């Protein structure tokens, strides 16, 4: 979060919070109220948007559901979209945290890995991301729209 | 370490829920508490050394501890005080920015009692250097802002002894 | 400055500005048109409130202006306005910049050092700047204090 | 390094000048438009990898460079290649955002020119890959931030060539 | 219809008086909630189809009622249903904007009641789709609109029942 | 008020209110303040006004108060210094509400056949408006006198 | 009649549902207010008639109502009034006991203004009247109690007008 | 609800709330907080309740169960917990009101012709609504218990 | 109808080609001019009666045309002349508002001469009746809004003649 | 544009402008000089829009360039850029005006009849223009981007 970026630098050098650092700590207060109505605002549509997401995926990319496909079948496709739904959860995550810090460890170290291990196409995933960053936006004010989907960029350029 | 916002959604992400009204209200309450604590942090800032001097006074110094014998009986030792202090502030202060006691558990108050056991370091008497400073804090701080910073004093108080 | 603060910490773990980076640099500069006027408030009262502390301070601490003190002489006298009018024109720096950089960059990192060889009282520094943090502040409203106390009070914070 | 703001604190504190009209003019331009550089900069930090991939493929491979005797050839040197031009869009995206060419002076063409001409580096390749990275920026962050990401793209050039 | 102005200003009038303090209290108690209600209404203006299709498919459809001998089969009946919601969700989107049931009462519940029994539709099912409605509108809006989204659709659900 | 004309066309063409009478509304709501201000003031200062404009209206016209006039004798002219408080009021009203339904509906709509029941000039009436108007004007900076000039013009237009 | 608690009782009925947190958080309001209700009803009693007669004086009296061809120009319709008053007390200290319009609509004001057409009786005056005891209770029944009251006597006054 | 039933009561006479009145409504208005968690305690459990007074009832009386039973066939006893599912309901909203002036008039004037109308067993009904007693009196404490107990036992006798 | 912005859309659009820098320089043209324009509309609007009047007065009256043998005899006719007056006074600000004469040739002009002259109306009289509007006009709007004022005018006179 | 449907609907009804009327005409003007730069930012990318839109919209639905479809051949997908270009062009024209007024009738009113007869498929012309879409708001700021993309939208729901 803000604070924890702000205070541990601060402690690195042996010194007291900056007075630089006695703001945008204040913003982020400021706005933590604004954040709190946008994350709940995310989760109450937590179905809608995964759903329609993964139907902008599937057409956009028909051959992850083709026989030849790792998501082929009515299972792996279950998994995709909770996948899909694991990510949504990390973006209202960061969204309330106010920084993509606990998006980053949560699933963003290692995801490379993980799916090479599994076979998966991350550009797909990047692909259903940026379908599940439509749908969000859609249904945002523009500041509050901009402000989700500008986590939702970080998760895309991060799987890359 | 971890905040109010970061212990929140630490907690709430191993059991895979989205935040809930619960979550929410936490939330609120630390945003609604996030100006005392920004004023209180740059009030025990500057008059740090103050507040420093007064607990010592009131509390370490004028005692067994300056006789010869003592565990500041000398300069040196005197000097490793106000350090050692100058922590449980700075730190708690941190504590009373992002407040949680995860850092004082952490970085501070961590095998802290081990190495005062291997090097002398009377317990009882850096807990009452502490106590003094939460009453001198307390009383710079103001009436409500007291309070939490009092919370933190006594966490790592309670965890040292 | 701010954008200094985060680009080197940027460039220091070898990655792009962050997600909760850029959410502080653009609030950096949403308040600069308004903390425009408050350092330039300071700007016009320079070789004013500099000579106001002087008469604040050298009668609180007598042995400055005494034969065994450092400040005696008209000359000696004229150092030490000069010393306390470049503090003024550094806070000022710091407060058009953000950051702790301007200070602590140019006449923060190493008082001690040069007070170790010019016999000049810190601890009288402590009051000189307090007087001036007390002094200047009054030029401003309470929203403009606000937003010049934390700035003021990183000299006192910092020797210390 | 110095960006705008700190440009003109120095460029003041050198002859002991306090903040005038001029360079709080100079403060106010600077401060007037870095939104459309922290856009552009989030732009380019999201396609950094596709920036470098057309670059690549119109400015250097389907060449004698990739192929045997180019400098470009074995998958090492393709990777050296485009490292470098990694490194070469990220100080450009802090050199817009900062709004002053020191950082690129001062970590990016520092030892670069005789760099490569102790190891054989086409001066004229990197060049033409520099130029293709700005017209694809130029291309993806819009008129708002087109010029002040070419501006110190032509920099790198100029500073290479 | 009247709004939370122009109802003050006729409440006085009538009485024949002058803006005293507790019309100017109510004025600014609906000038300090005016971005609210105006995001509210562009949110609901902008999700308006998706809210009766989510609304209509936890109340109305899959069921009897779109089978034959139900009410809302046949294209005809099916439209004129949607076409019924439409007509409750704007006019309750105007009432949250205005402040005022009066324009409820004076276009929406009017002989509707009367309407209904002579049409055979379904007034139980009809305001079931109205609180349906009403909890989708809510969850869209958020805690910032929520209540006064609820108390017109509320409004509207005890005039029909 | 803005609010009720914005419905109303909303209604007619059976459409949600649009982005740009959203923002029309946002701007309103906006200068409610400044009218607020605007209305206590002339509310404050009616009294005067009525007097002077109604000494304005007589010596442009002085049969009125003739033997042969409409408004002859001391209960006779209370009653028109009565309607021109009346419309000094409307005129209040219009301007905290924004537009003129407010005085459409309270005092323009009819006036001609009451006023020709009543044998009274209405050319006289809107000329004593017009003093108001200047009384009014006389009292305001020059934005706020531009803004109650408008519906004192507004109310003249309406008259004939 | 209807109050609070019955009112939301009611409006849950129709619709089939049980209590919820919305309906528990309005019981709750309501209860939480229940002490400074029941204190200012018992002292708009005792003090009643003096509430009256400042109300009178301050309003009533003192005007065409009292000379020849008023419509309180002898007693008999002086003690017509007092009485008609006693009522919009009485009710609405009802109102301000089992706190909703409800019974100020039902008993006190309805078919009132076809009564006062058709018996002379300035229904000007009457409100006239009414806000007068407004100001007088809110100033004998304290600073918070002050409002309720306030609201329930504007509701009687804007139905009657 | 207590409140109706006292004014009321002190409107029939033309007087004041009585002293006498200036009473238990403040006992009602102190017990409200009990009420309200008694009522949400019975709301929360209500399927459970529901499902084993069913049990019970269907146990001690498994003639309405039969082929010449009322309560015959998956949705005739469908219906028969509908109805206990309601009349819970109007316990609890006798409950919260502290009167059992609501659910005499949503659920007991012409219960008696409404059943005998559709022919279902009355005393069947009855010991369906005291087996829901006991269930709901197994999970509240002796007092709450006894408070909601009183209510059962105003339903079981007005069915009768 | 068109107005100045829909005036050169449709030049463009019956040759197929974009917006060049012509036609940006002649939008900025007419949108410079915005503000006097509605402040001379608000103008007109505010005094039309009396300008009528003025006109009537100084081209109309007071001579053989409301004399037996004029067209201007009886109250029929000058009732529809003062009518007529009113009308291309309300045209003319429609059209100044516009700043084109498209809605002065599309719903004025089309067939008015042939109606005058199968009528009898003298259309040199409605000219210098327009044309006293016209000076009537330019002496109530001031210097910023004569000529454009004055151009509709003369439009009408020169179609009419 | 705004003028035109508001001089027209005061025409109807045949009064002068109204005081609501007046002020809702000066923000459009005060748009203007947006609504011109951004036509004029948009003609002048208007060749690489067309080329890349006709790019995405063959990579998206090749059938239309399939033997089987409208536009197969050099000729037919030159047509179809031609008609691409129609409607950038349109477009521009509907953000010049600041409404849709111009373009409705210029290539929207008739257009099934249009394509019917022509055997185009509308899918696949409104599938170009939503490339378009994201073609013409990659070379826009945000608040310019959303104003476009409101006509680029209204485009798309008539061609339906
Ligand atoms: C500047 C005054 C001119 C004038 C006026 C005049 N008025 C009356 C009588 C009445 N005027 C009104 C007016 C209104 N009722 C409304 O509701 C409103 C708007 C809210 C208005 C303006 C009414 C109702 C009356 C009737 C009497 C009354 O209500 O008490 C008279 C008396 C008529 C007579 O000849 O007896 C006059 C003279 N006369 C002038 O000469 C002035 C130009
Ligand atoms: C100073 C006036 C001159 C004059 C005029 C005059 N006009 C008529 C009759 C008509 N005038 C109109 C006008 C219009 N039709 C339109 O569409 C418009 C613009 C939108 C206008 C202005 C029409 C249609 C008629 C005929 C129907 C009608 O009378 O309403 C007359 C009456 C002629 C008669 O008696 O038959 C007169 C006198 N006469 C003069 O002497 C003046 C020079
Ligand atoms: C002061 C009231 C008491 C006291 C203290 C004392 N401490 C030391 C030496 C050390 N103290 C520390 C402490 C810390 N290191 C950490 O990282 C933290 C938390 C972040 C703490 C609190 C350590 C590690 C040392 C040893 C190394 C060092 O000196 O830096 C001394 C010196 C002992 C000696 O002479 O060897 C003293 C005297 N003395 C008193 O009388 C009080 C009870
Ligand atoms: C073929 C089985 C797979 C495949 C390959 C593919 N390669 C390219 C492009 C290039 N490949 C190279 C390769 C090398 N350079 C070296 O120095 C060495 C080591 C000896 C190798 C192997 C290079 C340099 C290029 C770039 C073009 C150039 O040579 O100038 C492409 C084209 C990618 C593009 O975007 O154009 C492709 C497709 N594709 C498959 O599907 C197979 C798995
Ligand atoms: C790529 C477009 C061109 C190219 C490049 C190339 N570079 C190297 C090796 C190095 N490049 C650097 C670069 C930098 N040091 C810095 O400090 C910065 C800025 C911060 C830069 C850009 C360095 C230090 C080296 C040497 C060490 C290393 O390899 O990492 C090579 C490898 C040469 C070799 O094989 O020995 C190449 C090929 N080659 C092309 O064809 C392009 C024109
Ligand atoms: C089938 C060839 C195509 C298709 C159809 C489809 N329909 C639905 C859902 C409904 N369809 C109807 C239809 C009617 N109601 C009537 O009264 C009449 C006239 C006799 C008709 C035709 C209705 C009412 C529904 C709603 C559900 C219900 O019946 O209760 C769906 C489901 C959509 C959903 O979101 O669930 C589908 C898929 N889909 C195709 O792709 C075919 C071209
Ligand atoms: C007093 C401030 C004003 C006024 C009043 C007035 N009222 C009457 C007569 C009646 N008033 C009532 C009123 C009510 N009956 C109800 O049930 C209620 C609500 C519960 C009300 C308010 C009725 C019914 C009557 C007629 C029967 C009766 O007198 O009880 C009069 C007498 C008229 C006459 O002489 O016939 C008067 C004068 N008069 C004023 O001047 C004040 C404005
Ligand atoms: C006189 C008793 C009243 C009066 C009158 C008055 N009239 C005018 C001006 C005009 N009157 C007419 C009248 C008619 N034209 C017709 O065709 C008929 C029908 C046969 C009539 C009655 C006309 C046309 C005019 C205009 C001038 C002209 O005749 O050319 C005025 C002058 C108004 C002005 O502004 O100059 C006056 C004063 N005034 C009174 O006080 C009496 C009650
Ligand atoms: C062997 C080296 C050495 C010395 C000398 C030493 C001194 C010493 N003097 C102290 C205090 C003190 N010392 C003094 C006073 C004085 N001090 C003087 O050297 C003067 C003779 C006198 C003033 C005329 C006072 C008043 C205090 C109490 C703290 C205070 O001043 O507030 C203390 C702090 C602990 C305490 O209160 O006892 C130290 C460290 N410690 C060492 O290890
Ligand atoms: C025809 C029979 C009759 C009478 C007389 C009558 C009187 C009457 N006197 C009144 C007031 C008043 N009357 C008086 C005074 C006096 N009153 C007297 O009879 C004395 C001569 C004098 C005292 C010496 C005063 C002072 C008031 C004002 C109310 C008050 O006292 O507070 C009022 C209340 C309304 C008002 O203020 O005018 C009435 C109705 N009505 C009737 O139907």
């Amino acid at each position: 979060s803000v604070l924890t970026k702000a205070i541990v630098n601060a402690d690195a050098e042996a010194r007291y919070l900056s007075p630089g650092e006695l703001d945008r700590i204040k913003s982020f207060v400021a706005s933590g109220e604004r954040r709190l109505r946008i994350a709940q605002t995310l989760t109450e549509a937590r179905e809608r948007i995964v759903k329609q997401a993964g139907d902008q995926l599937f057409q956009i990319r028909p051959d992850v559901v083709s026989p030849g496909g790792n998501a082929y079948g009515e299972k792996m496709t279950a998994l995709c979209l909770r996948d899909l739904d694991y990510y949504l959860r990390l973006v209202t995550y960061g969204i309330v945290a106010g920084d993509v810090t606990p998006i980053e460890e949560i699933g963003i170290i290692g995801v490379k890995e993980m799916y090479n291990s599994l076979q998966t196409p991350i550009p797909a995933v990047a692909e259903g991301v940026r379908a599940m960053k439509n749908v969000a936006t859609s249904l945002l004010s523009g500041d509050d729209a901009a402000e989700a989907g500008f986590y939702f960029d970080y998760l895309v350029g991060a799987m890359q | 370490m971890q905040d109010a916002i970061t212990a929140v959604i630490n907690n709430y992400d191993v059991q895979g829920k989205y935040l809930d009204g619960a979550a929410l209200d936490k939330l609120k309450a630390y945003f609604t508490t996030g100006a005392v604590r920004v004023r209180a942090a740059a009030v025990i800032s500057s008059n740090a050394t103050t507040i420093i001097k007064e607990a010592a006074a009131k509390a370490l110094i004028y005692s067994d501890l300056t006789r010869p014998g003592g565990n500041m009986y000398t300069t040196r030792r005197y000097a490793a005080c106000i350090r050692d202090m100058d922590y449980f502030l700075r730190y708690a202060t941190y504590a009373m920015l992002a407040g949680d006691p995860s850092i004082l558990d952490e970085r501070v108050l961590n095998g802290l009692k081990e190495t005062y056991n291997s090097l002398g370091v009377p317990i009882a008497a850096t807990v009452g250097g502490i106590q003094a400073m939460k009453e001198v804090v307390g009383g710079l701080v103001g009436p409500d802002a007291a309070k939490e910073a009092s919370i933190y004093f006594d966490y790592l108080s309670s965890g040292l002894s | 400055s701010v954008v200094l603060t985060t680009i080197m910490n940027a460039d220091q773990q070898l990655r792009y500005p962050s997600v909760g980076e850029l959410e502080q640099i653009k609030n950096f500069m949403e308040d600069s048109a308004l903390r425009l006027k408050v350092a330039k408030t300071l700007s016009d009262a320079n070789d004013r409130v500099v000579k106001q502390a002087s008469a604040g301070l050298f009668q609180r601490r007598p042995d400055l202006n005494n034969p065994g003190g450092n400040a005696y002489g008209e000359k000696r006298l004229g150092s030490c306005i000069r010393d306390l009018g470049w503090y003024y024109r550094l806070i000022t720096y710091s407060i058009v910049a953000g950051n702790n950089e301007p200070v602590e960059r140019i006449g923060l990192t190493g008082i001690f050092e040069m007070y170790r060889v010019l016999e000049v009282p810190i601890p009288a520094m402590i009051e000189s700047m307090r007087l001036l943090k007390k002094e200047a502040l009054e030029l401003l409203s309470p929203a403009e204090a606000e937003i010049a106390a934390p700035y003021f009070d990183y000299v006192i914070g910092a020797m210390q």
